[PDB]
């Protein structure tokens, strides 16, 4: 262990993330390594192991050098998986052997996720501290245009920094949205507590619900203030019946994926095959609002349980996101 | 939605909602800062046509509640013993066109030592005839029983021309009196006026003239009394406004059951916790669906005779 250690391994994890690794360290391991020949470093008796093998395997996880989104049914499973092993680990000598073993032959956004959630929420992780998402994957966080101009700079080998850049809209109250420190909190506020946690992995998040309610309510709130502040007036509510007046252009990148799909204005909301029809919401909603109506929230046996006291704030941010 | 409302956080109130809603219907954002509307008040939303709309629409909410229930049975509607024989209007249905005035004076902001003018309004409204009903009926009963005399007065041809059915029209009726009456042994014939109706309200007096009448009792050492309680409709509204020509409406002489109706107790304005003295629920017997007329038809106590209404232009 130590942790300047444990630290060490971290940060060689997450170098120059989108190509094998150049620790000889991390390779022999990335080699030699069998998840499967001392289920006893497992306090699963490696069950968990023994499911990533097995998809693994059968070659049925996600390609590397490829995107990912967390809000993908599978990308998640899987993403998800490594976060299990890792978690019942009882030592470094187990974790530095998957987040190893794995990280070069799982994708990247997987790994990254589970690297992260299980740095966070596992017993084994103490010490550390998890370098900046914004320098570890720098395309989801930097323009389109700045990180070409990193091409550039490394195709020719010439050094520079760039200035990135954000009078027609409401993109003046963009240094907001677009900030590297609200955009770290948000995604880590969700690392913290995440919509996925079972109470199997190992303790229980304490009022995730009322947090939901209210982490959202601030930005919702610290949003309102900026626009405050630019002349601009307090945001519409957003409804399924409505045309998506607002659209925008991200003019952002993916590193392995392509350029962030842009919506036009005046848009009218179409049922999107895969995911859910656009009635779905509308019927969820009012399911939603029958139970802040009615006093109660209503289980699969048509069990009444009441949400007219204290917690029952959470009660509804468990059924809302 | 009352306050009896048994769960006011879910049902909320449609119809009170549904004023304010159908009145800002100039102004809703209120960037205009126009006063609330017609509809947004009692005494004037009457003015306005969706008022009427908006009452059909709650009308059928009822309607559907009304009409879950199966219809009445031969021995539903049957009060044995009396047996409506003769139905006749005495007198004519005629309905034409009043005059009337009121004062503007509360109006015109008259302060002090400039004296008041006698401002007036002369308003143009409807109104019929006395006429009286000529009830023609034996009660073969042995006894003496007491007895609800129930008067609507439904429609027959659609406008269009298609004549309904007592279904199609039942609910299309309006009442027109509402009695109880005792009814002897046998071969009777109940005679009752446009006036005693009692869904209707005579004109009000003046205010000059309650002033006047109360002044004088002053200087003096009330009774009126009549008007201190006022539910019902103007009785110049009791018949249909009808056509020249005039048009034969249906009248609905059904006669109930006294000693279970009244099984229990003004009580026609019950303003004061006054138990209504009915117990047969609303609009009885045409409450109801009533699928085949076979039935209303073959009660003894329940008979239908045609009336015609003209207009004097
Ligand atoms: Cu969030
Ligand atoms: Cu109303």
């Amino acid at each position: 262990t130590g942790n300047a250690q444990k630290q060490q391994d971290i940060n060689h994890l997450l170098d120059k993330i989108y190509e094998p690794t150049k620790y000889p360290d991390l390779k022999d391991i990335a080699e030699n390594f069998n998840p499967l020949g001392d289920t006893s470093i497992y306090n699963d008796h490696g069950a968990a192991v023994e499911t990533l093998m097995k998809e693994l395997n059968d070659h049925r996880l996600l390609e590397q050098r490829h995107w990912y989104s967390l809000f993908n049914t599978r990308q998640r499973k899987e993403a998800l998986m490594l976060f299990a092993v890792l978690n019942q680990c009882k030592e470094w000598y187990c974790f530095r052997s998957n987040a190893a073993y794995f990280r070069e032959r799982m994708n990247e956004g997987e790994f990254v996720y589970a690297l992260y959630v299980s740095v966070i929420h596992s017993k084994l992780g103490d010490g550390i501290v998890l370098p900046p998402l914004y320098q570890i994957t720098p395309h989801m966080f930097t323009n389109s245009e700045v990180i070409d101009k990193a091409y550039s700079a490394k195709m020719t080998q010439k050094p520079g920094t760039f200035n990135v850049s954000f009078k027609n809209r409401e993109q003046r109250v963009a240094y907001f949205g677009e900030d590297i420190g609200m955009n770290i909190h948000h995604v880590t506020w969700h690392m913290d507590f995440p919509f996925w946690w079972e109470d199997s992995y190992g303790y229980h998040l304490d009022r995730k619900g009322e947090l939901f309610f209210w982490v959202h309510h601030q930005l919702t709130a610290r949003f309102d203030f900026e626009r405050l502040s630019n002349w601009l007036d307090p945001v519409d509510e957003l409804h399924w019946d409505r045309i998506i007046r607002e659209g925008f252009a991200p003019l952002t990148s993916y590193k392995y994926g392509g350029e962030f799909p842009v919506r036009p204005d005046n848009i009218h909301f179409e049922d999107v095959d895969g995911v859910a029809h656009v009635h779905d919401l509308e019927i969820t909603e009012s399911r939603i609002h029958e139970a802040i109506d009615h006093g109660y929230i209503t289980d699969s046996d048509g069990h009444t349980i009441d949400i007219r006291q204290p917690k029952g704030i959470e009660l509804l941010g468990d059924i809302i996101e | 939605s009352s306050k009896y409302s048994s769960n006011v956080q879910y049902y909320g109130s449609l119809h009170n909602t549904a004023h304010v809603m159908l009145g800002r219907q100039g102004d809703p954002h209120g960037k205009f800062n126009l006063p609330p509307g017609v509809m947004e008040h009692f005494e004037t939303a009457t003015r306005d046509p969706s008022f009427f709309r908006l009452h059909k629409y709650m009308d059928n909410i009822f309607k559907k509640h009304t009409d879950s229930f199966p219809p009445y049975t031969h021995d539903n509607l049957e009060f044995s013993g009396m047996v409506v024989n003769g139905v006749a209007i005495d007198g004519e249905l005629i309905t034409f066109f009043d005059e009337f005035q009121y004062s503007l004076i509360n109006a015109v902001d008259s302060g002090e030592n400039i004296e008041d003018v006698e401002i007036n309004a002369r308003v143009h409204r409807l109104n019929h005839n006395e006429f009286t009903y000529k009830i023609t009926m034996s009660n073969n009963n042995d006894g003496e029983r007491l007895a609800t005399f129930r008067i609507f007065l439904c429609p027959i041809e659609d406008n269009n021309g298609i004549t309904l059915t007592l279904d199609e029209a039942r609910w299309f009726c309006i009442e027109l009196d509402k009695f109880f009456q005792k009814v002897p042994s046998g071969p009777e014939t109940i005679e009752r006026s446009s006036k005693d109706s009692s869904v209707t309200v005579p004109d009000m007096p003046s205010f000059q003239s309650l002033k006047e009448q109360a002044d004088n009792a002053v200087n003096g050492g009330l009774d009126l009394s009549a008007y201190e309680r006022s539910c019902g409709i103007p009785d110049r509204m009791l018949l249909p406004k009808s056509k020249p020509e005039g048009m034969e409406f249906n009248l609905y002489v059904a006669v109930t059951d006294g000693d279970k109706d009244t099984e229990g107790h003004h009580a026609q304005c019950g303003v004061h916790g006054e138990a209504y003295p009915d117990n047969r629920p609303l609009g009885y017997p045409l409450e109801r669906r009533i699928p085949d007329e076979r039935v209303i038809d073959g009660v003894s106590n329940i008979k239908h005779v045609v009336v015609k209404i003209v207009h004097h232009l």
